[PDB]
């Protein structure tokens, strides 16, 4: 569970994310694709070459969205809840990838902001991603 | 009866014979407990799978297919699911043949006496989703100790008075909770049950008998150590069914 | 398998990190993230808040040698399920250290590994270190 | 699935389409002769063009060998005529190569989908 | 800390050589003179080779120095050929390079591994 002061460190690291989020995103889905090509199979009518602004967009949005549950920590479940239903029955993602997800998103924040990326702040970041794809992924039919 | 041929996250290496996986038609992995030579325990959610609950279970009994030990193959004759299922996840299947017990295909039989006091450590093994959430390839284990009931009402329910319950589930989902039940909390090590792990029994070893005791089966697994406790049906509360749909079968 | 460019990218990446620090943050990062770890490492005493972790020099240690495992693994891209054959059989015969663990020291260490480069740790090259650190924990497995 | 519990909008209707078979006939038009062009298809009197998403040498093989004609050899023509605008499109999925006709193709959709 | 309970292996056990210091021998062949090419060590009537572990010059300085030669200035040959094989080596791990013979460095060690 996230600990009081484990959601202070998640405010303050998020906050100290800044406007960057939503190219740290888009950055985040490009590793994933490139790492893992399986996870490309979400992804038909995408157009994912190097610079496309619709990854860059759904990487925003991405973002968005973690955005908001940061500020809604307490009440997680009804801030994801369109997102929870579209991504468990209607896409049908596999809880798998948003695990991957996670970690490439993780890797970007400590290949960005190496400083505030102490050891404490990196459990904290991973309890509260965790949090989120486990919300997402809950009603997985 | 109760004798494993070893007592003991961390992978299994001969200590959880009763344990069963299953898988749906569309490919996801739940878990199961021996009861006898040819009766299970599983959760009823594990059973409306991939299709509308308005089915009968005539039409669900021969889309699973079921492990038992090490990778051996088990064919469902039956499947009877509890008549207040909306209320009780209890679910009992029955195999097309009755197995032969040996180290790797055990049973585990049930309580005489309520074990759920709250600090009471049981052990619960499953083959559901793990740290990456993918499910695990080798059996794996863990240690809980029970919590008490008034405090997980108002984790997951908010209070206990009915006319003033809201959901407050931490992952969205809402577990069934009602004098049928008991919750566990985590390990000492943040240790918790994640999806797939339904239907595992909640097993109780009894040191003055020398005896494993199926305490619980595991109704909401969808904590994945989000939510602070995992919810679980108690046997005791079931023995009665039980008794009476084997001997009518 | 890798690519001609995807090894020379690797193997010149590779050339410039330091043994005696990146393993060691890598282990104690396992450590803080996922407790249930302590378990096995429970010889190397205190390891009960994260900066008790961090100043371990067993930790350190045990780092060095994870390290130079990985040094040997590059050094043999590809014959890698003969050369960790031993450390196999040892996680699997005395450990009991379950596959997914193996991985997850992987992802922790591509996060280190990142948090040290900075701006050099291009996708591409993060493509050939996820394949090897998946390879290692594969032949690592079983 | 459940009934009326589900998150679709509709813009995402079903739909089908029966036909004896014999009354389908694709055609190229545009081009210089009966085997170049962009590929117009028939299916009930009804007008309508294949979408470009997922087009590739592999499918131009059969649509080329149905017509009587070779192998496919380019995804382009000379503009010979002009040809005239249609609402329908064919959204057709992926085709083994070796079967005698476009309509042998497992899976291809005949409207709904817009090729935006 | 304890007997038994460890991971370690067989192919890591310990051992020891001991002397008095009058048969310990380096030298260099496969090369133009006694100055240059491959190093060559003899212990107690066995001879074998060296593992490039840190080879640097500031280590290799050693070597020279101990036979009466120069420095060390680069890893090679150009003259002759042809050595004998012998399936036995020698790990050093590092050296500060003031130490007038290679017997004296830090923790050599002297066969058990198979540096592939
Ligand atoms: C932290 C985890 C995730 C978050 C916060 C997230 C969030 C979102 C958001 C905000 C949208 C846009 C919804 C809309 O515009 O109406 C979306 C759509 C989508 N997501 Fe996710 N998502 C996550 C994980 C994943 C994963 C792991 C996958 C696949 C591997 C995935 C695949 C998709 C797809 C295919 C769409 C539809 C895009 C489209 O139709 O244009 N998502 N998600
Ligand atoms: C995935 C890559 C891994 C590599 C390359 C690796 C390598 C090694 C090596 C070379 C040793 C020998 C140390 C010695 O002989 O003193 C060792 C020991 C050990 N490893 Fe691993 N290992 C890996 C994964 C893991 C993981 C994931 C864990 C636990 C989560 C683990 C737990 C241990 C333990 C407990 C020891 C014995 C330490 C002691 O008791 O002194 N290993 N490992
Ligand atoms: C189901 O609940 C009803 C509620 O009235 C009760 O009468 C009945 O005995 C219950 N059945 C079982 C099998 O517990």
């Amino acid at each position: 569970v996230l600990s009081p002061a484990d959601k202070t460190n998640v405010k303050a690291a998020w906050g100290k994310v800044g406007a960057h989020a939503g190219e740290y995103g888009a950055e985040a889905l490009e590793r994933m694709f490139l790492s893992f090509p399986t996870t490309k199979t979400y992804f038909p009518h995408f157009d994912l070459s190097h610079g496309s602004a619709q990854v860059k967009g759904h990487g925003k949005k991405v973002a968005d969205a973690l955005t908001n549950a940061v500020a809604h920590v307490d009440d997680m479940p009804n801030a994801l809840s369109a997102l929870s239903d579209l991504h468990a029955h209607k896409l049908r993602v596999d809880p798998v990838n948003f695990k991957l997800l996670s970690h490439c998103l993780l890797v970007t924040l400590a290949a960005h902001l190496p400083a505030e990326f102490t050891p404490a702040v990196h459990a904290s970041l991973d309890k509260f991603l965790a949090s989120v794809s486990t919300v997402l992924t809950s009603k997985y039919r | 009866c109760g004798k494993p041929k070893n007592p003991a996250h961390l992978d299994a290496k001969g200590s959880f014979p009763w344990q069963a996986k299953m898988v749906s038609h569309h490919n996801l992995t739940t878990g199961a407990t021996l009861i006898n030579e040819q009766w299970l325990l599983t959760t009823a959610k594990n059973l409306f799978l991939n299709h509308s609950e308005n089915a009968t279970a005539k039409d669900i009994a021969p889309t699973l297919t079921l492990y038992v030990g090490k990778k051996q193959l088990v064919e469902i004759e039956k499947v009877v699911l509890h008549p207040n299922y909306s209320q009780v996840d209890i679910g009992l299947i029955k195999l097309k043949q009755k197995v032969s017990v040996n180290e790797r295909v055990m049973p585990i039989c049930l309580p005489s006496k309520d074990y759920a006091e709250v600090g009471r450590v049981g052990y619960v093994s499953g083959w559901g989703r793990n740290a990456n959430f993918k499910f695990t390839d080798h059996l794996k284990y863990v240690m809980l100790p029970v919590a008490d009931q008034d405090q997980c009402i108002r984790h997951y329910e908010g209070s206990t008075v009915p006319e003033k319950k809201t959901p407050k589930s931490p992952v969205g989902v809402q577990p069934i909770l009602n004098e049928h039940t008991f919750c566990a909390g985590m390990s000492k090590y943040q240790e918790d049950t994640c999806y797939g792990d339904a239907g595992s029994a909640f097993a109780v070893h009894d040191l003055e008998e020398d005896t494993w005791y199926a305490t619980g089966i595991l109704s909401f697994d969808k904590s994945c150590a989000v939510a602070e406790y995992g919810v679980y049906v108690k046997v005791t509360s079931i023995q009665d069914w039980v008794q009476k749909t084997i001997a009518e079968n | 398998h890798l690519t001609p460019e995807e090894k020379s990218a690797v193997t010149a990446l590779w050339g410039k990190v330091n043994v005696d620090e990146v393993g060691g943050e890598a282990l104690g990062r396992l450590l803080v993230v996922y407790p249930w770890t302590q378990r096995f490492f429970e010889s190397f005493g205190d390891l009960s808040t994260p900066d008790a972790v961090m100043g371990n020099p067993k930790v350190k240690a045990h780092g060095k040698k994870v390290l130079g495992a990985f040094s040997d693994g590059l050094a043999h891209l590809d014959n890698l399920k003969g050369t960790f054959a031993t450390l196999s059989e040892l996680h699997c015969d005395k450990l009991h250290v379950d596959p997914e663990n193996f991985r997850l020291l992987g992802n922790v260490l591509v996060c280190v590994l990142a948090h040290h480069f900075g701006k050099e740790f291009t996708p591409p090259v993060q493509a050939a270190y996820q394949k090897v650190v998946a390879g290692v924990a594969n032949a690592l497995a079983h | 699935h459940e009934w009326g519990k589900h998150y679709c909008n509709h813009n995402e209707d079903a739909g089908v389409t029966c036909s004896d078979g014999s009354d389908l006939e694709l055609r190229l038009r545009g081009g210089g002769s009966r085997c170049a062009g962009t590929v117009e298809v028939e299916i009930q009197r009804l007008l309508g063009k294949v979408c470009d998403r997922g087009w590739g040498l592999k499918e131009a093989d059969v649509v080329c060998r149905q017509l009587g004609c070779g192998s496919a050899l380019k995804t382009s023509y000379q503009v010979y005529s002009k040809i005239q605008a249609t609402n329908t499109w064919l959204f057709l999925s992926s085709c083994n190569g070796n079967e005698t006709s476009l309509w042998d193709c497992k899976n291809w959709q005949w409207g709904g989908l817009t090729c935006d």
